[PDB]
RNA sequence: UUUUUGGUAAGCAGAACUGGCGAUGCGGGAUGAACCGGAAGCCGGGUUACGGUGCCAAACUGCGCGCUAACCUAGAUCCCACAAAGGGUGUUGGUCGAUUAAGACAGCAGC
RNA sequence: GGCUUGUGGCAGCCAAGCGUUCAUAGCGACGUUGCUUUUUGAUCCUUCGAUGUCGGCUCUUCCUAUCAUUGUGAAGCAGAA
RNA sequence: CGCAUGCGCCCGCCGUCCGGCCGACCCGCAGUAGGGGCCGGCCCCCAAGGGCACGUGUCGUUGGCUAAGUCGCCG
């Protein structure tokens, strides 16, 4: 028979499964879209959560009753080095979908980078990418770098910078194994996006590059971890009677 | 009862220049260029000499229908790239005013205060369609084009932005109507 | 505008059955899916349009002819000479030759193929380094 | 000029192996339907009535020194209107020859 | 439909302007006979009714869904090439070995992608829609269907094909010259083979 | 050459009684596929109109009818009745073909198809050879051309035998009108 | 199946004649004690019954005519797993009557 | 739960009449054709070496014969309702 | 895409030895109430139903030479 009595079920349908995520950085699934006429710029950067406090300014909202008044509102405090450019990586557009066409990657790249690629640093001998580093040694493996980069220019579609963070300059975060992302280029066409990638390599880009004050974004990332938990906490349902 | 052979015929001017292959017609005279794919037809075009003669073989009466239609549709273009296309358009309004704004080179048009709505509407005319405001006649818009169907479309899409709802419209007769609908 | 139409006069080929491969002429027309057809070695009889062919030779005959005046008016207009001759009914004519060809006359056009190959690419060699 | 290596000379021509004479709910092992390449009429058949038939395939083990296993048979009437045949061999096919492909020798003779 | 019968190695079909249903079951009696089948151009396959009602059905198709558990099916492909593989799939018994063995012989694709692009592609004359569908009567294109039912590869598959065509439009004239250069050459040769052409005269066509 | 169905003309009469030892002798042209079921059909009328069944009646003459002129084209008219789901009514047709053999297979032919009649559920009252201008129907008039003229529309593509037919083929059919 | 009583009706209850199931597999009806075919020792060959011959799945995408177009999930086979009254200027046949080259019908024109 | 649908519930056809005038805006007498299994009966086919027998609470999903919300047609729809 | 184990591993060769092929030759697109080829006229189509290929030798005898041509292998 029909339930009694009409409420909304509890909980989203739209988040399942509530499983651990498989990943601690927070992946962008979707990039903004890209318009050629823009110069080329980044759209997305790395940041570590601080802190909270609140801040007081006055209101300016015509027809509001907080009109030339002031409010008390929280903010959050993310703290935002400049990141590293370490390589760029083109896309191709297939019936399959993007395809990762080739990776470029700098002459130069820091301790703290590497460490992402071990899982203990330590104890390895850090061979990382040292092969890869001496063909920038040779006029004909810097041929073959630039051949590369022309390969991306002439069938890329989509172009993504590889960018790190430098975790060491906070210590208070207690880690030095930094975190790699591809930050995808939109503005300007393929080519100046490969040379806008390339002329990067082993530079630093300041946050302000990518965002600015009074703009609206997006942020990603995982949510606290709370373990096993009940239906009520876990899905908000109402309690049973005391007997 | 398949009919074995239905056919009709038209005359083409002489300043026509009609251009037939595979059931794509193309028709080019003073005022402009128009062509109509009629690849969905299942009838055979020829051009005798000018006339135009369409046949269908064994069709039965839902396809012979579309004869005429194809001939008419053809003496359209005709008359598009030799006269052209006039619809005029009236503002009937009883309090209101109906404030019409062209724009973009007569290819749009803005109507405000239709029943003292504070929304406005913008129409696009569609392509070879210009909208200017008559002189001679109050409140008249006049449409001039080539093509019928785009001048006609265009008309109908002014008159049903403005439609009246929530009211009787027997009374409430405020809106933008075709008057006439006749040739350059 | 069609290239060829069922008339009387028309000659037809039979594309299916046990006549295939004769020639007819349509000597009348019963409705939309069969016609009256006769053929100097055949007695006049029906057949549906899904077995017939139409071909682009056309006699000069007037409806239902006598066997006579048919057969005159095919020879008047060369129909078989014509047919023949033409690249459509040669294929038929060729067709029954290859399937004919004995194990002998086989290894024959064999050796004629081979030789006429051989030829041919050393003349295609001289077209292409002198007319590059 | 290929500069192939195989069989210099073929005599057989090759048919499919399509299953067992069977109805919608039953099976006869004892007899198989082959499919004869180039054959596609029952009057096309009559030809074929009684050539010698060959199923070639290979073991795991060497026997007479060769890893090839052959089980004979032969064509004994047509099935349906469209070329197949029915055929029988010393042993009843196996279910796992389904799909693969016998030599229809042109032996005994008539001819 | 007893099968081709023929012995080939592989054979790879265009499935142009092919009704899907009449397509689908002559190609499963391919692969149950043990034949290797590749199809092309599985967006260009044609479905008789038009349209709106194939577009209906599939609507209907999205309905069909396990209430306690969606994700264990039905599984709703959305792209034209799994749509032709799982209308094969119904017309072979796919739950058994030999079922399964004659899906895994099937490869179908959107467009052309190599290397079949420099490979002969053949037709099927019983399910061509030119011989099975009446002019006049309504029909719609796979990737048609597709791209309204969420296949978002629609504008990808069509550029792509409009570069291999100029690309095969290139070939087709570097042939045809080839071909005009040889014809000459014969010519030449004529004086040569005088016995060979006689030979040959009553096979000719 | 064959035809499926065949016509016959049927003699027989009641056997002669004491009262009437020469009793009437009654013909009818039936259409049967066979002399056998002709025969019966023959008696079905005879108990129904003439009240003569065949258990009180003779058998005189059974033939059969032939076309005259089987190489010409006649226009023929059969006058039918036949019963529907609802009751029973009466039409004409008009048919052209080469024997009236012909004729009638296409007149049960048609019944079948444009109103679900059965065979058994047809009575031919009247058949005869029309001459063009007295036709009726214009499925029948506009063949009576003397230029007619005209395409074929559709074509049925195929090998001349199942001999040349393959599953595959490296181009498609070639057709025009 | 048919005849048949009570009951609005029932895969309801109760009789008449025969067959069937029960005690019986086997082929067909997707599936089913009763429907269709048909009853059986263990086998080889041949041919059929009912039912079928686009794939599943043994056998035609066989040779012919017409009808239907379903923007309602068009329709698709005894028992059988449903549909009615009433309607359609959808389309295809037929029957009766009226009008028309002395000029009908539509539109146009001033009967 | 199954068969059945009398009863319960929902819907259609005909048009006497109602509706100031006006059969059909809105209604439909006298009749007549259906649907539904969210009523109750009828039956006794399954379960008596046991399928836990009222209601509420809690919780999800489904239906449409749509109460409100989105887009529209009709009116004896001026506006509002 | 990075890095890849010293008594190991990866490649380029040479032998040893182990678990369905038999010519398994062939890239135009598009239309089908049309599409091409030549000078409005004349031709072609009307299925790969074609074309190509030493296709000829015990999966192939011994010993030479070998114009070009075709084919395989190899930087
Ligand atoms: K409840
Ligand atoms: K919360
Ligand atoms: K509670
Ligand atoms: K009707
Ligand atoms: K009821
Ligand atoms: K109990
Ligand atoms: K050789
Ligand atoms: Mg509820
Ligand atoms: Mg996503
Ligand atoms: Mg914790
Ligand atoms: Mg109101
Ligand atoms: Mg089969
Ligand atoms: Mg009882
Ligand atoms: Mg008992
Ligand atoms: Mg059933
Ligand atoms: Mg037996
Ligand atoms: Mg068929
Ligand atoms: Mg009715
Ligand atoms: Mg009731
Ligand atoms: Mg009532
Ligand atoms: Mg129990
Ligand atoms: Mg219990
Ligand atoms: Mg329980
Ligand atoms: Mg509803
Ligand atoms: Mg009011």
């Amino acid at each position: 028979s029909h339930r009694k009595f009409e409420h909304p079920r509890h909980g989203s349908l739209g988040f399942l499964p509530r499983k651990r995520a498989a990943r601690h950085r927070g992946k962008v699934k979707a990039f903004p879209k890209d318009d050629p006429s823009k110069p080329c710029k980044l759209t997305a950067f790395l940041g570590y959560k601080a802190g909270m406090t609140h801040i007081v300014r006055e209101v300016e909202k015509p027809g509001s009753k907080l009109h030339k008044k002031e409010t008390c509102e929280a903010v959050t405090i993310v703290e935002t080095p400049p990141m590293v450019i370490v390589g760029v990586v083109g896309y191709v557009k297939t019936p399959r979908g993007l395809r990762c066409l080739n990776t470029v990657w700098a002459q130069h790249l820091s301790e703290d980078i590497k460490r992402r690629f071990y899982k203990n640093w330590c104890k390895s001998k850090k061979k990382a990418f040292l092969k890869y580093s001496k063909k920038y040694e040779t006029d004909e493996g810097k041929k073959d770098i630039q051949a590369q980069l022309e390969k991306l220019k002439k069938y890329a579609c989509v172009i993504r910078v590889l960018a790190h963070t430098q975790i060491r300059k906070m210590k208070g975060l207690k880690q030095k194994k930094a975190h790699l992302m591809e930050i995808q280029v939109n503005g300007g066409s393929i080519a100046q996006k490969v040379d806008f990638a390339y002329g990067f390599f082993e530079k630093q880009v300041p946050v302000d590059a990518v965002f600015q004050k009074d703009e609206m974004i997006d942020i990603i990332g995982v949510t606290k971890g709370k373990g096993y938990e009940g239906v009520v906490t876990r899905w908000g349902v109402t309690r049973l009677p005391r007997k | 009862m398949k009919t074995i052979l239905s056919s009709e015929t038209m005359d083409i001017p002489d300043g026509i220049t009609i251009k037939v292959k595979a059931k794509q017609i193309e028709v080019e005279g003073p005022r402009g260029k128009l062509t109509r794919n009629f690849k969905h037809l299942n009838l055979d075009f020829q051009l005798i000499k000018k006339k135009l003669k369409i046949d269908a073989w064994f069709g039965s009466r839902k396809t012979t229908a579309a004869i005429r239609t194809a001939l008419s549709h053809v003496e359209n273009l005709i008359t598009g790239v030799t006269k052209g296309y006039r619809y005029k358009m009236r503002f009937v309004y009883a309090h209101f005013p109906i404030n019409a704004s062209i724009s973009g080179g007569n290819k749009s048009i803005e109507i405000r205060n239709f029943l003292g709505e504070k929304k406005v509407r913008k129409v696009d005319m569609l392509d070879g369609v210009t909208v200017v405001r008559s002189e001679k006649v109050k409140d008249e818009l006049v449409l001039d084009g080539n093509d019928i169907e785009l001048v006609s479309r265009s008309a109908a899409l002014i008159n049903q932005k403005c439609h009246v709802k929530n009211k009787d419209i027997r009374k409430f007769l405020d809106g933008i109507y075709v008057s006439e609908k006749g040739r350059i | 505008p069609f290239k060829r139409f069922v008339e009387i006069g028309r000659v037809a080929l039979i594309n299916y059955g046990k006549d295939y491969g004769r020639l007819v002429v349509i000597v009348d027309v019963i409705d939309q899916n069969r016609a009256l057809v006769d053929a100097p070695d055949m007695v006049r009889s029906q057949m549906n349009f899904k077995r017939l062919s139409l071909t682009d030779i056309k006699i000069d005959i007037k409806r239902i002819p006598k066997k006579k005046t048919l057969v005159e008016a095919m020879e008047a207009a060369d129909v078989k000479t014509k047919w023949e001759n033409s690249s459509w009914g040669r294929k038929l004519i060729v067709q029954k030759r290859r399937a004919a060809l004995n194990d002998f006359d086989r290894f024959k056009l064999m050796l004629a193929k081979i030789k006429r190959a051989g030829v041919v690419r050393q003349e295609l060699a001289k077209l292409k380094k002198i007319a590059a | 000029v290929k500069g192939r290596q195989g069989e210099r000379i073929r005599l057989y021509v090759r048919g499919t192996v399509l299953g067992y004479k069977r109805s919608k709910s039953n099976q006869y092992p004892n007899t198989s339907l082959i499919q004869i390449e180039g054959v596609n009429t029952k009057e096309e058949v009559d030809w074929y009535l009684g050539k010698r038939l060959g199923y070639i395939y290979k073991a795991k083990t060497k026997k007479n020194n060769s890893h090839y296993r052959c089980i004979w048979g032969k064509v004994c009437r047509p099935h349906g209107n469209s070329g197949v045949v029915r055929a029988k061999f010393k042993s009843n096919l196996p279910p796992k020859s389904m799909g693969a492909k016998v030599r229809v020798f042109m032996y005994p003779s008539n001819i | 439909v007893s099968g081709s019968g023929i012995s080939a190695r592989r054979i790879v079909v265009d499935a142009r302007h092919h009704m899907l249903g009449r397509l689908s079951s002559i190609l499963a009696k391919e692969l149950l006979n043990g034949q290797r089948v590749v199809v092309v151009r599985c967006e260009e396959i044609c479905l008789s009714g038009g349209l709106v009602r194939q577009k209906m059905k599939y609507l209907r198709f999205l309905r069909k869904r396990m209430n306690t558990k969606p994700s264990h099916g039905p599984i709703h492909f959305r792209a034209p090439s799994k749509i032709l593989w799982r209308t094969i799939r119904g017309m072979i018994p796919h739950k058994t070995k030999r079922g399964a063995a004659a899906l895994a012989r099937l490869k179908v694709y959107e467009g052309v992608p190599p290397p079949y692009d420099k490979i002969k592609r053949m037709v099927i004359p019983d399910a061509l829609k030119v011989l099975r569908l009446q002019s006049g009567h309504k029909y719609c294109l796979l990737g048609k269907l597709s791209s309204e039912v969420g296949w978002n590869h629609y504008d990808t598959i069509k550029e792509l094909e409009n570069k291999r065509k100029e690309r095969a439009q290139v070939a087709y004239e570097r042939r045809k010259q080839l071909a005009k250069l040889r014809v000459k050459a014969e010519k030449a040769a004529e004086e040569k083979l005088g016995p060979q052409l006689a030979v040959i005269e009553p096979i000719k066509y | 050459v064959t035809y499926k169905f065949h016509q016959y003309q049927v003699v027989g009469r009641a056997l002669p009684s004491e009262n009437d030892e020469h009793p009437k002798i009654y013909r009818m042209k039936l259409w049967a596929t066979n002399e056998v079921r002709a025969k019966s059909k023959f008696w079905y009328f005879l108990r129904k109109l003439k009240k003569v069944k065949k258990s009180n009646g003779q058998m005189l003459a059974i033939n059969e009818i032939f076309e005259k002129y089987p190489t010409t084209i006649k226009n023929y008219g059969i006058w039918l009745r036949y019963q529907s789901r609802t009751g029973y009514h009466n039409m004409y047709k008009e048919y052209r073909d080469t024997t009236l053999n012909g004729a009638v297979e296409q007149m049960y032919t048609e019944m079948a198809s444009r109103h679900r009649v059965r065979h058994h559920c047809i009575q031919i009252i009247k058949t005869a050879t029309i001459p063009a201008k007295l036709c009726k129907r214009e499925s029948t008039k506009q063949f009576h051309d003397s230029k007619i003229k005209f395409p074929l529309v559709f074509k049925k593509v195929r090998p001349p035998s199942r001999k040349l037919k393959t599953t595959y083929k490296a181009t498609k059919p070639n057709l025009f009108m």
